[PDB]
RNA sequence: AGCCAGGAUGUUGGCUUAGAAGCAGCCAUCAUUUAAAGAAAGCGUAAUAGCUCACUGGUCGAGUCGGCCUGCGCGGAAGAU
């Protein structure tokens, strides 16, 4: 999550698995699920939706030149 | 390994040995560290 | 309390002066009183061990100069440009 | 020095036979063995050994030192007789013993038969293990060392030919 | 107790035994069970007040039921409700902010006599000193 | 470690306890835990609290420093770990007990309890001892003699 | 130097963090209990957990540690008929 250029924000401990709360963006979330399984032996669901736009990285930036 | 030409200590577990005519280091906890041509 | 051991110097100039460097000896001078000053010749590693500590600049200090005891004390030292040793020094006499 | 300067008891039913410079030792168990020295002295009488440097080899002392340590295995070894302790880990991996010859299974297309040098004996506790007796410490470490060799302790689930007082490590795999 | 085997502790509260975002689950789940905390730490929970930091040790095995057992509050937090001001710092302790009560700090601290290895009630006092000088706030002896 | 002038201190201190003293115990700590000191010191806290000691020393070259003082009958305890306990006031008392019932508790060995001073001589646990204000076991023997 | 032991209590110091629990950072670095044990020299951890060190007790039994100056050497060092 963190390499993914991503913040964190909480943990719960919500049971059996373990919560994690984050702020990442989505030009990198792009195939998690992929990831995600193969870091967790398959066993780990996830979700996202939107929350908000904040400044790019300026490698982002100027490589987001059309 | 590593090769080099300065070679030194690097955790505290490496340990520098002087075997045939070459200076190198081993370290018994982290492979990363061993080095020749000292 | 510093007791400095010494010998008159039986030569004295450029030439002398390098050659008793070379053999870990190295020339200062006494001077001051009403009486002439004092060629002297000092082993190295000993006054360095000595001048090591702050006191020797402070304190009066006694050499004794082929058995006299002339209780001087350290004006001026002459260190190495870039080793740690000493060139040589000045004595004035108290 | 020390080790060198210390002496070497000759506990009660052991042999020694100097002659110049070619220590043998026989005791209990084990085919006695016959150490060579050089730039030592080694010094008999008593119910100990002592080693000290010959005159004019600057090497001396240095070679004292081993030549005790040397001679005190072969004590303590033609007595009490020297360790081992191998154990297999991973599915599928077997070891026999056939006489002198250990059967090992480790995952190949074709088995390996080890053969045993000569004073050194094995058994086998269960199919994954290996505890292999024998006198002469030189070799008995070498053939622990051969065994090892046929699979060395990979670092991801230790799978292989350990020893038991070894310490394996193990990483994190890291996908992908 | 001559023996540790397994000690989790992570401060509850008194008033109502049955959390679920802080700790809930959490709290018991490995031959743990979630039932009993409310029958058993509240019969131990209201002989002496309710609703400030608790940690605890609870004995479980993987005996299906198991006892609980109590503890005792922080030092340095009896310095909030026991002090004043309630962080420890605003000013990044490269500044000395805070600020004591000399009458408190024994007393305060004596409260948590049940803990400690100076035999000294006093010397219970002089380890609060670095305990409440914990950014440099400076004591009005 | 220290010099001399630190040397001596650990004596002329811990030798004024046996010229000032009342009871010796033994105890051989392989294996001493620290809940073990942490306990022992709420003992002597009972025992009164800092009247007491265990100060590690047996070096002979220490502790029996303090002995050809008083208690030359600890030439003999003073070899290998040794965990010397000095008593000040109360009675030649209750130290001796629970270091028995301590290391019978596992809590290490007690180096079979070598055993000390107040006599000159060894070992046995004994609780001829705390009774001690037990002169009331001398009150009783007051009406009890009187009337029967 | 080995080897046996211990290596603790306030307490996750405070701050700051999603989490900083001896150990990412900032400020502090006291006080206990002691034989000794850093508000921690390194491994480790999501963070705790876990393994060591410093330090002291034991064993052992006489030398041992590391800087300064200097002589001679070692690596550093691959090329084309
Ligand atoms: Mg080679
Ligand atoms: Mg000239
Ligand atoms: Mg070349
Ligand atoms: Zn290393």
């Amino acid at each position: 999550l963190s390499r993914r250029r991503g913040m964190l924000k909480g943990q719960e401990s919500e049971v059996t698995g373990v919560k994690i709360h984050a702020e990442v963006p989505l030009s990198e979330m792009f195939g998690y699920a992929t990831q995600l399984r193969s870091l967790t032996k398959g066993r780990a669901s996830y979700t996202m939706e939107f929350l908000k736009y904040d400044e790019a990285p300026s490698n982002v930036a100027q490589a987001v030149i059309e | 390994m590593k090769v080099r030409a300065s070679v030194k200590k690097l955790c505290r577990n490496c340990k520098i040995v002087k075997r045939d005519g070459v200076i190198r280091v081993i370290c018994s906890a982290e492979p990363k560290h061993k080095q020749r041509q000292g | 309390m510093f007791t400095i051991n010494a010998e008159v110097r039986k030569e004295q100039g450029k030439g002398a002066s390098r050659r008793l460097r070379a053999a870990n000896k190295f020339p200062a001078i006494i001077y001051g009183g009403k009486e002439a000053p004092l060629a002297i010749e000092l082993d190295h590693d000993k006054v360095m061990n000595m001048q090591a500590k702050a006191e020797f600049y402070s304190e009066v200090l006694t050499i004794v100069v082929d058995g006299k005891e002339i209780k001087v004390k350290a004006q001026d030292v002459q260190r190495h440009p870039y080793k740690p040793k000493l060139q040589h020094i000045d004595f004035v006499r108290a | 020095s020390r080790v060198a300067k210390a002496p070497v008891v000759v506990p009660a039913g052991v042999d020694v036979k100097i002659n110049g410079q070619v220590i043998t030792i026989k005791g209990k168990n084990g085919e006695l063995t016959r150490t060579l020295n050089d730039a030592v002295e080694v010094k008999h009488a008593d119910n100990t050994l002592t080693f000290g440097p010959r005159d004019g080899y600057a090497d001396g002392w240095a070679q004292a030192g081993t030549a005790r340590a040397l001679l005190n295995s072969m004590v303590i070894g033609v007595t009490e007789g020297f360790t081992k302790k191998l154990q297999l880990v991973g599915v599928g991996y077997r070891a026999a013993v056939k006489g002198n010859v250990i059967n090992l299974s480790l995952g190949f297309s074709h088995p390996v038969d080890h053969q045993l040098p000569a004073g050194i004996t094995a058994e086998c506790p269960t199919q994954t293990e290996i505890v292999l007796k024998g006198a002469d410490k030189q070799v008995i470490g070498q053939v622990a060392a051969d065994l090892r060799a046929y699979r060395r302790p990979e670092p991801y689930k230790g799978k292989g030919v350990r020893y038991a007082d070894e310490v394996v490590r193990t990483k994190e795999a890291k996908k992908k | 107790a001559k023996k540790v085997q397994a000690y989790v502790k992570l401060q509850v509260a008194a008033g109502m035994a049955n959390p679920s975002p802080p700790v809930g689950p959490a709290l018991g789940q490995q031959g743990v069970n979630i039932m009993e905390f409310c029958k058993a730490f509240n019969a131990k929970t209201d002989s002496i007040e309710k609703g400030l930091p608790i940690p605890v040790v609870i004995t479980v095995y993987a005996d299906r039921s198991f006892t609980f057992v109590t503890k005792t509050p922080p030092a340095a937090v009896l310095l909030k409700k026991a002090a004043g001001i309630k962080s420890g710092s605003g000013k990044p302790n490269k500044d000395k902010v805070g600020k004591i009560s000399r009458a408190q700090l024994q007393e305060i601290a004596q409260t948590k006599a049940a803990d400690m290895t100076g035999a000294d009630i006093e010397a219970m006092t002089r380890s609060i000193e670095g305990t409440a000088r914990s950014m440099g706030l400076v004591v009005e002896d | 470690m220290a010099l001399n002038l630190q040397d001596k201190q650990a004596i002329v201190a811990e030798v004024s306890e046996v010229a000032k003293g009342a009871l010796s115990a033994v105890v051989a700590d392989s294996r001493g835990v620290t809940v073990d000191k942490m306990t022992e010191l709420r003992k002597a806290g009972r025992e009164a609290g800092v009247y007491m000691r265990v100060v590690r020393n047996t070096l002979l070259r220490r502790a029996v420093e303090g002995t050809p003082f008083e208690c030359l009958k600890d030439a003999f305890v003073g070899p290998t770990l040794i965990a010397y306990s000095m008593e000040h006031p109360g009675a030649a008392a209750r130290l001796f007990k629970e270091f028995a019932k301590a290391n019978a508790k596992f809590e290490v060995k007690a180096a079979a309890f070598e055993g000390e001073l107040i006599p000159a001589s060894q070992i046995d646990r004994l609780a001829t001892l705390p009774t001690y204000e037990e002169a009331i076991a001398r009150l009783m023997a007051t009406m009890k003699e009187a009337s029967a």
